[PDB]
């Protein structure tokens, strides 16, 4: 066959033959990745994309003739290279949806630079690490998110280390829109060291998030957050196995009212699980870990802030208290009309529990709302002691002199 | 019609025992093994690599010239010979197969056969770097012959970074069905490791899904850094010890936060049973 | 005493250095023995042909593990980057190391950006940088600390225009212009932020030309030029002043530190500052938009 | 790559050096980790020529490398120490006794670290990497280190251990002159990576303080700063990474910019209290109300109109800063005040530069000044002042207001 060595050489040649099959060697020059076979076409007005359809100077069309399947190579990502491949990546997956064909992204280092999203479209494909660690690095991106989840099946991402250099104003995920049926999945990513790491955003579809892992983002709500007013996002975010982890500063927050999320067998560790939606935000961890391993930090572990009728139940799973200089603080609070529901799990208690300085009383759980406690397990054979949970469930009347007196 | 694309080789040997001299010069390997028609693929010969071979994805012919495969995606054991249904050992082609995908951060995949683990030679996972993945779930591992202490241990090699960026990526091990003949002292799977190393394991978010394990002393065994491992679509069934269905012994280091298993089956009713002895364990 | 000519190789670069493994035993074996000694290896400027890759050209699928490698009693001539620095380029020790008459603009030594697990104390220790024919040294990469030992930086400009987080330290190296009369800068912080250069010790020549047009120092905005107990020198050629409208030695909007520096108060030709950030007196340029203070 | 296998060796030591050729070249030494077998000692264990370790490895033994008494000089050449047993097991100097470094690695300890124990002892290191371990000095008196173009690192780890720690004796000197000293993110660095005891000193000359989002520092020392301990810092050259997204700390106590700074004169002098027409507003010195409960902190209950706390001091061109405060606001209307920085001529007209810190409305110790009280020195100033003004109705503690101008 006639032999072009990059797509640069491919695309100057004045091609003329119909019907001629014609040798890429590759599609960057040396690099021996992405090429194939390619049949001259003259008749053919089909839009370039430079990968599945080359467009040469002259305007003749070269198909590709595959045999197999699609990969960003084919489309000018050059893996483990300084040379952004967010574009090629970009085409790949635009002819990838366009044929309703997964994505497959090969293991190895990619740069993504730019400012251009790439919104995954889950109705017709999704992007898959094919397969094992697969890195993508957007530590030089500058757009306002990396990937955005929106229709408006395969999972929608899967496999995929994504990661960015803290920069202000540039977040990991956004599953949904930034404006006003349908199931779909992110399943084995781990999202580090973005702005926000994931944001909900509006979207009607029921989303899950298996073995998911989000780390070291830079705002304050940046491991995981969603905002208020999302009204038409009304199905329940469910997380499975999910780690929430070494925010750095960076933690969960709820705002969004009249929103329910479910956790099951995730662990939140040295980060705070924030809660202030207006009003009637439910969250449920079962089976999860609360814990600061390793830092020993004295940071709440949940914090209902605000709002009215918000629940946040834990069931099961262990709530662990590492020691350190001193708790002054309560590690779980619940303002005012807002409920914490406690079902099975072990309170733990340490020598280093000062809660008295917040509080002034020697209690685990602050705020003026309401706890209840199903199930749950003292340390009573602790050593260091042990010690009451909350006001709300005071066993005797005027515990605390409120009444102005001392009757009762 | 005599004309070829590349150069074919039929086998493996065939390829190994060419005089190549043309560098860069694509070629074919039709099959490893001569007229079974798996484990083929282009190779790039290559006489400047200094490349250590594995008969896989790295082949030293009889001349000391490299020919490097062309691989895209996952790596096959087939590629370094392991055959379908045969009585011979596979786990060294596995094991050779699994050290190669490790060491490139990609996961081993298996064709749906029966295979026979024999020996003693345990296969170490490394859930930070590379799984094991049963095609279709379809891997029957026929270890009534293994006389190792287990077959399988899942265990990262990082006390920190990048595990806590990979482990996730991909299951450790996935869609085989693990069995052995109740030998006394063989287990099955060991999650974590035997002894305390001098730096902590992080094994959080390792997978295994959709696997079996028969027959063995302990099916499954927790040990060190049994940290946040989550087991989907696990079976256990028909183990010798009275704890063989599931054993978290008692005094294991950095382990029991969330131990997870879902839509995991249970099983036996000849003696063996689940015990969790470890303290401050979280399942 | 081993010389390769390399005026026929037409290859991209004629040495590399880099481990094949990612830990062990690079960790217990790198440091045993040189990577590369004794050999003067020279070319004839052909472009596309460098000398030494400190490293490799792509990412690798894992690590690998260079640290404490040494290239010891060897030059590097004629070529068209003469040592260039790859991905995993840490830790490296250049001993008397010579890089000398290179094509490139940064071709004396070149550290690109977007280098991968790179930057930890690239060291060199009485190596001699020299041209004059329009090659220099270039730091590019960000997060990256180089240590320069009796060094000598001859005929040439070391720029740093890295995004973030250089840090080149010279202990008792010389910059000098010997036989040239070019009036190019002899460090040029010219980018990027948290930028450090140190020059502590050693001595700054600057040989007569027909008039220095420009400051031999500048240091850009948001970064900094560290001077530790070093002589500032003065020639009557001195014209500064053409490029920064008044008679200084060091130019840019950066900051300067000084620290047991000393002027030639003894020079007949006089003495001059050597920055505005280190002005004795507000208002010093009317920049207040009055005559406050 | 000559390997000796030291692993069933059961002697106190494997190689000693008592007496131009280096005395050891090209070896790679390593034991079992067994407990009481040495690697290499320098000198003798019981009480004029130079000589020369040269490119060896000494690895997994009890110490791998132990200084004894001896009076040549020693310089060491790309050697590597690492994987020891004991805590001191990397480099060991012990009390009861120049030596030179050129370019060696000490690294991966896994509990092993260096320890100086020995008084009028001078250590100096070129180009040397101090990787995942610490460096105690724990001398009588009058030791000295000096550190050139060094790396200190935590790579990566999630251990939160010291780089630095210089915790007993007296005339002790630590100095750090260019290199680098790189702080990965971790679960959470909630205790000081440099400390400095009474009567030693650190000095840090052109080299860049790092700053990262996981610093936790106030943990043990009460307020955000870099290094702790009671000891003396000086800079000459230090950059601060005034552009870091996740901010910037001051470096220690003894540079603060301003006097009484922790309020531990146990009074409110030095700080100028301005009331304006609020006479009725209450501005207190509080013993025992800080975050430690153990210092000192100023109590502001502004009535009607708002307080402000003041503070001026000499600085100038050039210069860098940061600021952290520690902050307890009680109740508060909205926004609860603002601390913030201004600088001035010494004829007290008003510099470009200005930096100020909103307080907000979260209750509890927090910390103020992360992003936002940083930056350069304007050219010309010649005076520095801090104002800390609290809003009317609002009620808010204030401790360790640590302000560092790094500079000679």
């Amino acid at each position: 066959y006639p032999q072009f060595s990059s797509m640069a050489k491919l695309k100057a040649f004045p091609h003329s033959e119909d019907g001629q099959l014609v040798r890429l060697l590759s599609w960057h020059e040396g690099v021996g990745l992405g090429g194939g076979l390619f049949k001259v076409s003259t008749s053919s007005t089909a839009t370039g994309n430079d990968g599945t359809v080359v467009v040469a100077s002259n305007g003749v069309r070269l198909l590709r003739v595959v045999n197999g399947p699609i990969w960003a190579d084919m489309f000018g990502a050059l893996p483990n290279s300084d040379i952004d491949s967010m574009p090629a990546v970009a085409a790949a997956y635009a002819y990838a949806a366009s044929v309703n064909t997964d994505l497959y992204i090969g293991v190895a280092t990619y740069k993504f630079k730019g400012s251009t999203p790439i919104n995954v479209d889950p109705s017709r494909a999704g992007i898959i690490g094919y397969q094992g660690k697969v890195r993508i690095d957007c530590s030089e991106f500058t757009g306002s998110i990396v990937f955005s989840i929106n229709s408006s099946l395969s999972p929608a991402l899967q496999g995929l280390y994504v990661f960015g250099a803290k920069t202000s104003g540039v977040d990991g995920l956004l599953v949904g829109r930034e404006t006003v049926n349908g199931q779909t999945e992110v399943r084995e990513c781990t999202f580090d060291k973005f702005d926000r790491n994931i944001r909900m955003g509006h979207n009607s579809w029921r989303f899950v998030f298996y073995k998911v892992n989000s780390l070291n983002a830079l705002s304050p709500n940046g491991i995981l957050y969603v905002p208020a007013g999302l009204d038409d996002s009304g199905e329940i975010l469910s997380f499975y196995h999910c780690q929430f982890f070494d925010g750095a500063g960076s933690n969960i927050r709820l705002s969004c009212s009249s929103y329910t999320m479910v956790f099951n067998t995730c662990s939140f560790l040295n980060i705070t699980f924030f809660v202030d939606s207006a009003s009637s935000a439910t969250v449920t961890c079962n089976g999860c870990n609360f814990e600061n391993p390793g830092s020993a930090s004295t940071r709440r572990y949940v914090d209902i802030s605000a709002g009215h009728t918000n629940v946040f139940n834990i069931i099961g799973g262990s709530i662990v208290t590492n020691s350190n200089p001193g708790q002054t603080q309560a590690l779980l609070y619940v303002s005012t009309d807002n409920l914490l529901n406690l079902v099975g799990v072990t309170a733990p208690y340490g020598g280093h529990y000062q809660q008295e300085q917040e509080l002034g009383y020697h209690a685990f759980i602050g705020g003026a709302g309401t706890v209840t406690t199903s199930g749950v397990m003292l340390q009573l054979r602790n050593g260091a002691g042990t010690c009451p949970l909350h006001s709300s469930l005071s066993t005797f009347s005027n515990w605390n002199f409120g009444y102005g007196n001392l009757n009762a | 019609g005599y004309s070829v694309e590349y150069p074919q080789f039929s086998s493996m040997a065939k390829l190994k025992a060419f005089p190549h001299s043309e560098d860069g010069q694509l070629v074919r390997l039709l099959s490893w093994h001569e007229g079974v028609g798996l484990g083929g693929g282009l190779f790039k010969v290559s006489t400047s690599s200094t490349a250590t071979g594995n008969d896989g994805t790295v082949v030293v012919a009889s001349n000391g010239v490299r020919l490097l495969r062309v691989v895209n995606g996952p790596i096959w054991a087939d590629m370094f010979g392991a055959l379908p249904n045969s009585d011979i050992d596979s786990m060294p082609a596995v094991a050779a197969a699994y050290a190669y995908a490790a060491s490139v951060n990609t996961d081993l995949y298996i064709g749906v056969a029966t295979y026979k683990f024999k020996g003693s030679t345990p296969i170490n996972v490394d859930p930070s770097r590379a799984g094991i993945i049963g095609y279709q779930g379809k891997v029957r591992i026929d270890c009534s012959e293994f006389t190792g202490s287990i077959v399988f241990s899942i265990n990262s090699s990082y006390s920190y970074t990048p595990a806590a960026y990979y482990n996730n990526l991909s299951p450790a091990l996935q869609g085989l069905y693990v069995f052995g003949a109740k030998t006394s002292g063989v287990d099955g799977l060991l999650v974590g490791r035997e002894t305390v190393g001098s730096d902590k394991s992080y094994n959080g978010q390792t997978e295994v899904r959709e696997c079996t394990f028969d027959k063995f002393d302990r099916n499954i065994r927790m040990g060190h850094n049994s940290w946040r491992f989550v087991f989907y679509k696990v079976n256990s069934l028909n183990a010798l010890s009275p704890n063989g269905i599931l054993y978290v012994p008692a005094g294991l280091d950095d382990s029991g936060e969330i131990l997870s298993f879902y839509h995991c089956q249970f099983f036996d009713g000849a003696g063996s049973n689940i015990r969790l002895s470890c303290s401050s364990y979280t399942m | 005493k081993v010389r390769i000519d390399c005026s026929e190789f037409t290859g991209s670069i004629v040495f590399s250095i880099n481990s094949s493994y990612s830990y062990t035993p690079a960790a217990y074996y790198n440091n045993l023995s040189p990577a590369l000694q004794g050999l003067y290896v020279f070319g004839a400027k052909t472009s596309g042909v460098d000398g030494l890759l400190v490293g490799r050209e792509t990412v690798g699928s894992d690590k690998s593990y260079n640290g404490q490698t040494e290239v010891r009693e060897c030059t590097f001539d004629k070529f068209d980057r003469n040592i260039r620095m790859g991905h995993n380029s840490w830790r490296f020790v250049f001993y008397k190391v010579n890089s000398l008459n290179a094509l490139s603009p940064n071709g004396i030594l070149y550290v690109p950006a977007g280098l991968d697990d790179s930057g930890e104390i690239l060291s060199f220790y009485h190596c001699q940088f020299f041209d004059g024919a329009g090659s220099n040294i270039r730091l590019s990469c960000s997060s990256y600390t180089m240590v320069f030992n009796t060094c000598s930086f001859l005929n040439i400009t070391f720029f740093v225009d890295s995004a973030s987080s250089a840090t080149v330290t010279c202990n008792g190296c010389n910059f000098e212009n010997p036989g040239s009369a070019s009036t190019r800068r002899y460090v040029d912080i010219s980018a990027g932020h948290t930028n450090v250069f140190n020059i502590i010790g050693g001595s700054i020549v600057t040989n007569s030309n027909p008039g220095q047009t420009q400051a031999l120092l500048y240091v850009s905005t948001d970064n900094l030029l560290n001077l530790v107990g070093v002589t500032a020198p003065y020639g009557g050629h001195y014209q500064q002043e053409q490029e920064l409208g008044y008679h200084a030695f060091i130019g840019g909007a950066g900051t300067v530190t000084t620290s047991g520096v000393m002027l030639q108060l003894r020079n007949g030709a006089g003495t001059c500052p050597l920055h505005s950030s280190l002005s004795t007196f507000s208002n010093w340029n009317f920049g207040y938009g009055n005559l406050n203070a | 790559k000559v390997r000796i296998d030291c692993s069933e060796f059961t002697g106190s030591i494997v190689f000693s050096i008592n007496s131009l050729s280096p005395a050891l070249q090209g070896l790679y030494v390593f034991g079992a980790k067994t407990s009481g077998v040495d690697g290499l000692l320098v000198g003798r264990e019981t009480v004029n020529g130079q000589t020369e370790v040269r490119e060896c490895t000494f690895d997994k033994f009890d110490r791998n490398i132990r200084m004894g008494h001896n009076s040549w000089r020693f310089v060491f050449y790309k050697v590597n120490s690492l994987n020891a047993l004991s805590p001191n097991g990397i480099l060991y100097v012990p009390a009861g006794l120049i030596l030179s470094f050129y370019h060696c690695q000490f690294f991966d300890g896994a509990g092993s670290n260096i320890r100086l124990s020995c008084s009028s002892y001078t250590m100096v290191f070129n180009t040397c990497s101090f990787l995942n371990i610490t460096f105690f000095v724990d001398s009588a008196s009058s030791a000295t280190v000096t550190c050139n173009g060094c790396n200190f690192e935590n790579p990566g780890s999630a251990s939160t251990r010291r780089y630095v720690d210089i915790s007993a004796g007296h005339t002790n000197v630590f100095n750090i002159i260019g290199g680098s000293i790189v702080t990965n993110s971790n679960p959470g660095q909630t205790q000081a990576l440099l400390y400095v005891s009474t009567d030693n000193l650190l000095n840090l000359v052109g080299v860049t303080a790092p700053y990262g989002g996981h610093y936790q520092q106030e943990q043990e020392l009460g307020y955000h700063a870099f290094i702790g301990g009671a000891g003396t810092v000086t800079t000459s050259g230090v950059m601060l990474q005034l552009r870091n997204g996740a901010g910037t700390c001051p470096l220690h106590s003894s540079l603060s910019t301003f006097s009484n700074w922790n309020f531990g004169y146990g009074n409110l002098n030095a700080w100028t209290v301005d009331k304006g027409t609020g006479t009725s507003s209450v501005v207190e010195y509080l013993a025992n109300a800080g975050p430690k409960g153990t210092e000192g902190a100023m109590r502001v209950a502004p009535v009607s109109v708002g307080t402000n706390v003041s503070q001026v001091q000499a600085v100038t061109n050039p210069g860098m800063f940061s600021m952290s405060c520690m902050v307890n606001i009680a109740t508060t209307p909205g926004n609860a005040g603002q601390v913030s920085i201004g600088f001035l001529d010494a004829a007290g007209n008003s510099l470009p530069g200005g930096v100020s810190a909103n307080l907000g409305t979260t209750t509890g110790w927090q910390v103020i000044g992360k992003n936002t009280l940083r930056g350069k020195v304007p050219i010309g100033a010649k005076q520095v002042r801090v104002n800390i003004q609290t809003v009317a109705g609002a009620d808010v503690k204030y401790a360790y207001l640590l302000c560092n101008v790094v500079k000679p």
